[PDB]
């Protein structure tokens, strides 16, 4: 009833409701989806063509953090920029301390730490984004995907947004059939694929698809935009 | 040297259940005397202080801790003994570790419930030095110890440590250019105070 | 025991006509018996027609006058494109050098 | 709701009702010439016993630059403090005069600090006092702005403020006219002046004062505008 | 944000009153009464006990002292009081410091009671619920007595009460008080009204507090005596009150 | 209103402490710690393909030889983790030696308290227990709860369907304290979770903490199955 | 962020402060404590409660030391009573001991904690202490003395009192035997026969926390050397309060 | 800190925390000041309050900013008393400066300048005070009165009450003051201003204080006779 | 509604009032429409007066000598937000002797704007900005909204009644995008564009301005008689 009026607020069954808010907030978003492959990890979105003055091939959604990282998202852009800003500020300050790239489940912790500080206020309001995020370390690849709540874990494959469902379900089974794993190109045209189909939900405005990938031995572990015949291979390949 | 612009001596000796503090009355610039009324002894309560050193901080010094021992007082309900007005003074001029005053104070009392006669003196930064006999202090440190050490005995009647201490400060008083302009003695025991204003040479 | 000035030598010269200005510099920059460069410029166009070179340590001097040229675009920035006189610039070069009364600029200022 | 929350319109509840504050004051008249302009307010003393000369609603900013003031007039003695500083400050810092749109525009800004300022809070409420501006420069000749507690400044050949402010712009609208001299502004004001209010009109009700390039700007005294009404009764009847 | 929680004690009414003063006044209206009356050569407080009277009361909280010349009794809360008293006394030493002089009573009884009116003013925090009499001596004026309340306003009183019954107290002091009466007469008085006016079965020694400032008695100028239980009880068996 | 934030009931209750305490339970999640004499166990009950289940735990490693498992939300107990890690790290810089297990506990129940009585900081809805084997004290289980109380413990149950556990672990006590055998109390605390709850906790259904006399460790999938 | 600023703490209409009210509500759902004050000592006794069958009880004192020579037990809410002692014992070392060379008096140190408890009810965002203690303490110029301090900040001095949920029949019971000639051992077995009453559990040396200001304890000071160095606080093990049970 | 903005505008454009220290400065005693030709005298009402008041020692409500200039007031005397000190530290300040006192008119600016910044402020609350000021410019034989109101506005007036049923003394002071022929001596100016305080204080004539101000710092306080004196006058000549 | 109080409170179903509430700021101003080509970037903006003997509201503000906007909604607000545009281009070519991309203005514009929507006492903004210019990528034209959000599109229209605007920019784009080395015939176009969401009105010298910015034309306003060979 009334708890659900201010931040940091605790319901009598121990709930906080303007997180839950917030994830309602997220699932108005458009379709992000993360896929993890034998060597690094593939980012995939959709972008809404809501009026045909868009200047195509512009308003870049993914992001990257130093050098091998790629981050998505889902909910309100401005906040998933504000989120990557403070990812960057970190990672700089990790890289200035130790001298060498983050990890990524430091990262992960501290974007998670971020999140988590704006659900202990009733001064602040929580991010309305949900973002799946990743990148190749020393240790191999990573996928995270973190909630409005703070609370984040590494997936083998995440998606977020309206068309979450479907792409969850189409994640599932890409899963099941694969048990040895997926290459970055395969795993590029999958994320294609499932982006298409996930857009099968909203039919009333045409899309745009975007995709980055980092993997070892496709970019030398570093975070790269897919853009040349690769993309129109995938593209075909999710139409067909 | 600030401490050595004023001039000024103090002494203190303990004799049998009483105690004895004297000091010199000289005030001067650098070698003009300006007064011969300035007294370096005050007491709050029954516990007696006596500062040599720069006049301002002997000044400051006694407002500081007539402060401190009336809030003492207020808070406590009883009057502050020579111990703890000992670990006061310490602390307070460890304050200043690096902006010191420039002082040469020195404790003497009777405690009230002990009735055993208690002497220290200090530093400029809070060192405490606790002696059984006597205690110096000023620009003739040097005559005062010379004069303490050959005329003292560990157990005097207080008519007698009055002439101790009277010839102990009046000889090193006269061997000193900046110190002697008069002189006082106090002579305490437990529940009666003597001040007494010695002649002298003046020049 | 840093020393942070300079010299770097040039001479400038500005002669006021009736109806003109001429301001003219050496273009040679040296160090203490070295030739850093042959053609090195010290006098500058800083807009609405006001030519200006601070000759001295070559430092202060470009700092100098890349804050006048800012000066001039704030200014007008804030009083509708007006046109910053001669007298005017004067004014605000003397606050600008006043502004640094206790760590100045080491330069001879000539507009 | 705080003091910077937006109603469901679009609109700011604070500066509106701000706005509401200065519909209650007295009214205050403003005609540009191309002689000079001419600013008139009312005086409203509430009480016999109050001495009229002490009622100030027309300041001088700078020499060339003078203002009027309708509303909590008490409001505005920090804005012309600002607005005094500024102009001195410009003289200072480039030796020349300052304009009278940069001058209107630093009040505004000065305005705006309840919340974030021009440049990236002074007070916890908006000033309940709208401005009339009058000046002179050489590069846009007479000028009247009126600036209010929004941060918005407007420029008027001709502008009315407080609580006849309807009616007496209604007659603005209907008598105002290019090739207006400084006399006949001057009438004109009174007129409109004695139309808005409910008083009988005389020298000790209302004053007048006049900006002109050669003279600056300058304050009427009570024995001129006795005149001047004097002239507008005879020409009237 | 914090705006909700905010009760905004620094407010008026659309009458032009305090909240907060007025409901602290009545706070103090409920706290055990203590009387003030100053004679032609002296002064005396009399506190009557009202809270944590039992048996097993050790005596060893309404009497206290400022300086060597002022002292001050206490309506209200008793740690508000203690603060105040603090500041009180921390500003009697600095003025001594100084000017090597004591304070006139005035100049402390004005900057406790102008730290009173700060916090009606700005902030938002609470007022102090406590209500001062003030006795005290100095040079200008010789016995003086005062009383300062929440509202920040101090008055100087030659007869004064605060407390439970100030009304019933302050009637029976408006009469049988006269000009010319001595420091006796002024305990006696103070002794009577705090009878008559307590609502409890007999007014015993170990309900009350009292204090006298005179001159003499073993002392210079000015003595402060603070009456111990015995001594209470030998004036109320003098007096007449024999309880 | 008193119900909003952490303020005095008319009855002298906080309702967001208590609130915060049904919190606490928003994973069905249990928790049992035992203490063996010469080590400490602590065993939890983690329970969609699409996850890394190697990222998913709750037991954290504060420092060389404290353990810490969470009952609650994952957030706040990574705050937790991560507060308790630097307060650890600072006490042994400035004091010189390694912070013992009660001392940071206690220090963790300070920090709660004041989240109870400052009104802008909210509760953690979490109860943290801190396991270790101390230089002075040998095993040692302790645990803090969102109202600031903390206290030492034989052995301990932490979640949903504690009650269960908790009287089975006193019946086992009353037959006899500690557990008399660090492999050997390892499979009797899964011995003892399986009695209390029921079915068969595969290898991946429960994760293990065991923190010896110079070491606080926790043992993989392949370990937990080689105890079954 | 945090903008509490402001006091939580208000008069009502009525005069009274609500939140303080409630504190001491919370105080008298509390377990009961005791102190008897006798001619030679002071006694102070708590019954001590347990959460669970499984948690160790040692490990949970609810007597304290604040000096060595002046100790504390509480009725109310544990934690603020901790992080209240933890605050005392600095206020004791950095505002008396280390100006003076010497441990505050009873008194001096009772009005430190009462300073530090009104300050909650009166500074913005905060709640006030949900806790009453019972202090006891010895001290040269005045001799052994207990005090009560409440959650608003008052203090008050004692010969004998309790508090908690059994407090109203303990005071009587305590009011019916005081006699003002009392030794340490009379007071000790007058507190333990007021707790047998207010006790519904097992009532022995594992369920009664029992503190002593008494005489000086030479053995509980780890050197030798200094005439003039005495610990009087001591704290009952089980086995003695079990020997005189 | 604390900085509420408990000063705000209501929808019909008013500042209700300003109307409401007006309603305690109503609530406050009634202070009245009068010019004459070469003089002004304040009047104010004692409270009838116990017979056991010491006068000695009671604030006087009229007190000396400085040696030629004095201020009363009507409302809360606490907050008076903070303007009061306030107003005397910038007398000095100003003597200081520009080695020359303060006219009666810059006073009175500074007061309502500090008035009207506590209307404006955040935090505060306004002061439930309103003051008369009045003096004579160093230098110069002009009487000068002032009235300054919680809000922050002055005027000047040739005489004027504040405080309670000021409106009666209004009335009876139009009535009664000329502007053409104000009165000639000081006592006839401090007889207009008793009979003006009568019409509202019959409790009689102990509860009434008369100030005189006069040119080159002639500032006296008359004594109870003197007002008893002049109250027996009025009485007499009442009847016949 | 008990969510619209202040902009760190969601909605049930996650929404943000006061965002939405600037957001009607916006439409309630006047109409304003941007443009551009490979090689040229426009605005045109109507202005609107108090009344007659009022003068018009200025809508066009120059950023940098390659970089310009018009604003839609509160002026206050549009000259604080170039206030600092103006400052961050002037910290770019100061440091790094560059000239600030379109793209990284909009970008900081709209982390300025988000911090506003997160925190308590604070407001968003007010108005809603077309920003034009020229950069070494060639023309740019952006849309800036307060919720955050910037989009770049070849063409656009804000305020009230821009609907007609973008449509007719909409059905005319492969017109207007090749309009390369001739700025009349853009500025023409933009002119007949703006000349859609126009009811009762039509446009004068007093009411129509003008930007342009371009390959070599540096970012210039037209007003009044300027204005008058494109009516």
């Amino acid at each position: 009833t009334g708890y659900d009026l201010s931040n940091s607020v605790f319901s009598p069954d121990g709930r906080n409701f303007q997180v839950e808010y917030a994830v309602k907030a997220v699932e108005n978003g458009t379709t992000s989806i993360g896929i993890k492959c034998n060597d690094g990890v593939v980012f995939a979105v959709e972008k809404l063509i809501t009026s045909k003055l868009l200047v195509p091939q512009k308003n870049v959604k993914i992001q990257v953090v130093d050098r091998h990282i790629g981050c998505v998202y889902s909910g309100l852009i401005p906040d998933g920029r504000h989120l990557v800003n403070r990812g960057r500020e970190e990672a700089a300050s990790f890289k200035k301390l130790y001298k060498t790239p983050i990890p990524i489940p430091a990262f992960a912790d501290r974007l998670g730490q971020y999140v988590q500080a704006h659900t202990l206020y009733n001064s602040v309001r929580p991010f309305g984004v949900s973002t799946i995020f990743g990148g190749v370390d020393k240790n191999g690849a990573h996928l995270y995907m973190l909630e409005p709540s703070g609370s984040y874990w590494g997936y083998k494959g995440a998606a977020t947004g309206k068309g979450r469902q479907s792409a969850k379900a189409e994640l599932e089974k890409l899963v099941d059939h694969h048990p040895e794993g997926l290459s970055a190109r395969e795993a590029v045209k999958q994320a294609a694929k499932i982006i298409y189909l996930a857009h099968e939900d909203n039919k009333e405005k045409d899309f745009e698809l975007e995709i980055s990938w980092c993997s070892l031995s496709e970019t030398n572990g570093l975070h790269k935009f897919v853009k040349g015949d690769l993309l129109q291979e995938a593209i075909d390949f999710a139409q067909k | 040297d600030p401490s050595s612009i004023n001039g000024g001596i103090v002494v203190a000796m303990t004799g049998k259940d009483c105690v004895a503090i004297a000091c010199d009355l000289r005030l001067g610039s650098q070698s003009l005397g300006v007064s011969n009324k300035f007294e370096k002894i005050f007491h709050y309560g029954h516990v007696f202080l006596g500062i040599t050193g720069l006049a301002t901080d002997v000044t400051t010094l006694n407002e500081m801790f007539r402060y401190k021992t009336n809030l003492y007082k207020l808070k406590e309900e009883r009057a502050i003994e020579p111990e703890t007005f000992t670990q006061l003074v310490s602390s307070s001029l460890y304050e200043r570790r690096f902006g010191p005053y420039f002082v040469g104070p020195v404790v003497a009392g009777i405690n009230s419930k002990s009735g055993k006669p208690f002497i220290a003196g200090f530093d400029l930064i809070g060192c405490i030095d606790e002696a059984k006999d006597f205690i110096v202090s000023g620009t003739a440190s040097d005559q005062l110890f010379g004069m303490c050490e050959s005329l003292y005995e560990p157990n005097l009647e207080p008519e007698d440590l009055f002439e101790t201490i009277s010839q102990a400060l009046l000889n090193a008083a006269d061997r000193d250019a900046l110190s002697g302009w008069g002189a006082v003695v106090y002579i305490i025991k437990k529940d009666e105070v003597v001040k007494r204003y010695l002649k002298m040479r003046q020049d | 025991q840093f020393n942070p000035y300079g010299d770097n030598g040039g001479t400038i010269l500005g002669i006021a006509g009736e109806d003109f200005a001429v301001l003219a510099g050496d273009t040679r920059n040296i160090t203490d018996y070295s030739i850093n460069s042959r053609y090195e410029p010290k006098v500058f166009d800083c807009g609405d027609n006001i030519v200006m070179s601070a000759n001295g340590f070559a430092a202060d001097g470009d700092a100098l006058v890349k804050r006048f040229k800012n000066s001039v675009k704030w200014y007008h920035f804030d009083h509708n494109d007006k046109k910053l006189s001669i007298n005017s610039a004067a004014r605000n070069i003397q606050h600008l050098l006043y502004g640094k009364r206790f760590f100045p600029y080491y330069v001879h200022t000539i507009i | 709701r705080g003091v910077s929350t937006f109603s469901p319109e679009g609109r700011l509840f604070q500066v509106e009702y701000s706005l509401e504050a200065i519909k209650l004051g007295s009214t205050a008249i403003g005609i540009a010439t191309k002689e000079g302009v001419v600013l008139g307010v009312e005086k409203r003393a509430t009480s016999p016993l109050l001495e009229s000369d002490s009622i100030e609603k027309i300041v001088e900013i700078d020499r060339h630059i003078g203002c009027a003031m309708s509303g909590l007039t008490a409001d505005a003695r920090s804005m012309i403090e600002h607005a005094r500083t500024a102009a001195v400050t410009h003289n200072l810092y480039y030796d020349e005069d300052i304009n009278v749109e940069s001058l209107t525009q630093s009040v505004c800004d000065l305005a705006l600090r309840f919340g974030e300022g021009a440049s990236g809070r002074l007070m916890s409420r908006p000033f309940g006092v709208a401005l009339l501006i009058a000046g002179h420069d050489a590069d846009d000749g007479y000028q009247l702005f009126h600036a209010e507690p929004s941060g918005t400044f407007y420029r008027y050949n001709a502008k009315a403020i407080g609580s006849g402010s309807e009616g007496a712009q209604a007659e603005l609208l209907n008598e105002w006219h290019s090739s207006l001299t400084l006399k006949e502004a001057e009438l004109l004001v009174l007129k409109i002046l004695k139309q808005v209010m409910e008083e009988k009109l005389d020298e000790n009700n209302a004053q007048l004062s006049c900006i002109t390039k050669q003279d600056g700007f300058k304050i009427y005294d009570n024995e001129k505008t006795a005149e001047l009404i004097k002239e507008l009764k005879e020409k009237e009847a | 944000g914090s705006r909700r929680y905010d009760s905004r004690t620094t407010i008026f009414s659309p009458e032009g009153r305090l909240y907060q003063v007025e409901y602290a006044l009545e706070s103090i209206s409920h706290a055990g009464t203590a009387i003030g009356i100053m004679a032609s050569d002296g002064i005396v407080l009399a506190a009557e006990r009202k809270v944590t009277s039992t048996l097993l009361e050790q005596d060893t909280e309404k009497l206290y002292k400022l300086n060597d010349k002022i002292a001050v009794a206490v309506a209200g809360l008793t740690a508000d009081a203690e603060i105040l008293i603090n500041t009180a006394r921390i500003h009697a030493q600095n003025y001594l410091k100084t000017y090597n002089e004591d304070i006139p009573v005035e100049i402390l009884v004005r900057r406790l009671s102008d730290i009173k009116q700060g916090y009606t003013q700005h902030g938002g925090l609470r007022p102090f619920g406590v209500s001062f009499i003030y006795a005290g001596y100095d040079d200008r004026y010789g016995y003086q007595l005062y009383t300062s309340n929440p509202s920040g306003n101090y008055t100087g009183w030659k007869a004064i009460s605060v407390g439970a019954n100030t009304s019933a107290a302050q009637t029976l002091l408006q009469m049988d008080y006269k000009d010319d009466m001595k420091v006796d007469d002024a305990i006696e008085l103070a002794l009577k009204t705090l009878s008559k006016t307590t609502d409890s079965s007999a007014l015993t020694y170990d309900r009350l507090e009292f204090a006298t400032i005179r001159k003499g008695a073993n002392d210079g100028e000015v003595y402060q005596k603070i009456f111990k239980p015995q001594e209470i009880k030998d004036i109320l068996v003098k007096t007449g009150i024999t309880k | 209103y008193d119900r909003h934030i952490t303020i005095f009931s008319p009855e002298g209750r906080l309702y967001q402490v208590e609130y915060a305490f049904k919190a606490t339970n928003q994973t069905n999640i249990n928790s049992l710690a035992v203490r063996g004499k010469d080590c400490t166990v602590v065993i939890s009950q983690k329970k969609d393909k699409l996850l890394d289940p190697t990222t998913v735990s709750y037991i954290f490693c504060i420092s060389r030889t404290i353990g810490m498992v969470v009952n609650g939300p994952i957030p706040d107990a990574r705050n937790a983790a991560l507060r308790a890690k630097a307060e650890a790290a600072e006490f042994r810089y400035k004091y010189g030696y390694d912070m013992p297990c009660d001392v940071l506990a206690k220090r963790m129940a300070n920090l709660s308290q004041i989240y109870t009585q400052r009104a802008y900081m909210r509760p953690l809805g979490v109860i943290l227990t801190f396991v270790s084997v101390d230089e002075e004290l040998g095993p040692s289980i302790y645990k803090t709860d969102p109202a600031g109380y903390y206290v030492g413990y034989k052995a301990t149950a932490t979640g949903p369907k504690q009650q269960e556990i908790t009287t089975n672990l006193e019946n086992h006590f009353k037959k006899s304290d500690h557990i008399n055998e660090w492999e050997k109390v390892v499979e009797f605390a899964i011995t003892h979770m399986i009695d209390a709850l029921g079915t068969e906790f595969s290898k991946n259904d429960l994760e293990v903490g065991v923190a010896t006399k110079d070491k606080f460790f926790t043992l993989s999938a392949e370990n937990i199955e080689e105890r079954l | 962020t945090d903008r509490y600023s402001f006091s939580l703490t208000t008069f009502s209409p009525s005069g009274k402060l609500g939140q303080i009210d409630y504190a001491l509500t919370a105080v008298k759902q509390g377990v009961t404590s005791l102190g008897i004050k006798a001619t030679n000592g002071v006694v102070i006794a708590t019954e001590k409660k347990s959460s669970s069958p499984l948690a160790m009880s040692e490990t949970l004192s609810k007597v304290s030391l604040l000096t060595p020579d002046i100790g504390a037990v509480y009725s109310g809410m544990g934690p603020d009573y901790r992080v209240l002692v933890d605050k005392s014992r600095k206020v004791a070392h950095t505002s008396y001991k280390r100006i003076y060379g010497e441990y505050p008096p009873t008194k001096l140190l009772v009005s430190e904690v009462a300073k530090i408890m009104q300050e909650a009810t009166q500074s913005g965002g905060v709640r006030p202490f949900g806790v009453s203690l019972l202090i006891a303490g010895h001290d040269e110029f005045n001799g052994f003395s207990l005090y009560q301090v409440d959650p608003s900040g008052s203090y008050f001095p004692w010969k004998a009192t309790a508090i908690g949920k059994g407090s109203v029949a303990a005071k009587t019971f305590l009011e019916k035997r005081w006699n003002d000639e009392l030794e340490l051992e009379d007071a000790i077995h007058i507190a333990l026969l007021t707790l047998k009453e207010s006790v519904e559990g097992e009532f022995n040396g594992d369920t009664i926390e029992l503190a002593i200001i008494g005489d000086e304890n030479p053995d509980l000071l780890g050197y030798t050397g200094i005439p003039t160095d005495g610990p009087r606080f001591r704290k009952l093990t089980s086995q003695e309060i079990n020997d005189r049970l | 800190g604390y900085d509420r903005a408990l000063s705000i505008f209501s929808p019909d454009g008013h500042i209700f925390q300003v109307e409401y220290a007006l309603e305690a400065v109503k609530r406050g005693t009634c202070a009245v000041g009068v010019k004459g030709k070469n003089c002004v005298v304040l009047g104010c009402e004692r409270r009838s309050t116990l017979k056991l008041q010491d006068t000695r020692i009671t604030p006087s409500k009229v007190s000396k900013i400085d040696s030629h200039v004095v201020l009363s007031f009507s409302g809360l005397n606490a907050d008076s008393r903070i303007l009061i000190e306030k107003a005397r530290v910038e007398a000095q300040s100003h003597r200081l400066t520009l080695e020359d006192p303060v006219t009666v008119e810059y006073l009175t600016r500074y007061v309502a300048g500090v008035q009207q910044r506590y209307t404006q402020s955040g935090g505060v609350r306004p002061f439930g005070v309103s003051t008369l000021i009045a003096g004579f410019d160093p230098r110069d034989d002009e009487p000068k009165l002032y009235q300054t109101e919680p809000s922050g506005i002055y005027s000047s007036w040739s005489a004027q009450t504040i405080g309670r049923n000021s409106k009666t003394v209004r009335e009876f002071l139009e009535k009664n003051y000329d502007r053409k022929e104000p009165p000639a001596t000081v006592e006839e100016c401090v007889k207009l201003t008793v009979r003006s305080l009568l019409e509202v204080v019959q409790t009689g004539a102990k509860n009434i204080e008369i100030t005189v101000v006069k040119p080159d710092s002639d500032i006296v306080a008359l004594s109870s006779e003197e007002i008893n004196q002049y109250v027996t006058q009025i009485e007499q000549e009442k009847q016949e | 509604n008990n969510y619209d109080g202040d902009t760190v409170t969601f909605s049930p179903t996650g929404r943000l009032f006061q965002v939405e509430y600037a957001l009607e700021a916006i439409k309630q101003g006047s109409v304003t429409v941007g443009l551009r080509s490979n090689t040229h970037a426009v605005l045109v903006a109507l202005k609107r007066n108090a009344d007659e003997l009022s003068s018009y509201q200025k809508k066009i503000i120059k950023c940098d000598e390659h970089m310009g906007l018009s604003l839609a909604g509160l002026a206050p607000d549009a000259r604080v937000l170039s206030n600092y545009l103006r400052q961050q281009c002037n910290y770019s070519s100061l440091v790094f002797n560059r000239k600030l991309a379109v793209e990284r203005a909009g970008h900081l514009l709209c982390d300025k704007a988000q911090k506003n929507t997160q925190s308590y006492g604070g407001r968003p903004y007010g108005v809603g900005l077309l920003i034009i210019g020229y950069d070494k990528s060639g023309a740019h034209l952006l849309e800036f909204q307060p919720s955050g959000n910037v989009t770049e599109l070849y063409g656009t229209a804000i305020g009230a009644r821009s609907q007609g605007a973008k449509t007719y920019l909409e059905r005319t784009l492969d017109t207007f995008i090749k309009i390369d080395g001739n700025p009349d015939e853009l500025i023409k176009a933009g002119v007949e564009a703006i000349s859609q969401s126009l009811r009762d009105e039509s446009l004068t010298v007093d009411n129509l301005s003008i930007a342009i910015v371009g390959k070599d034309t540096p970012f210039t306003i037209y007003d009044g008689e300027a204005v008058a060979k494109y009516i």
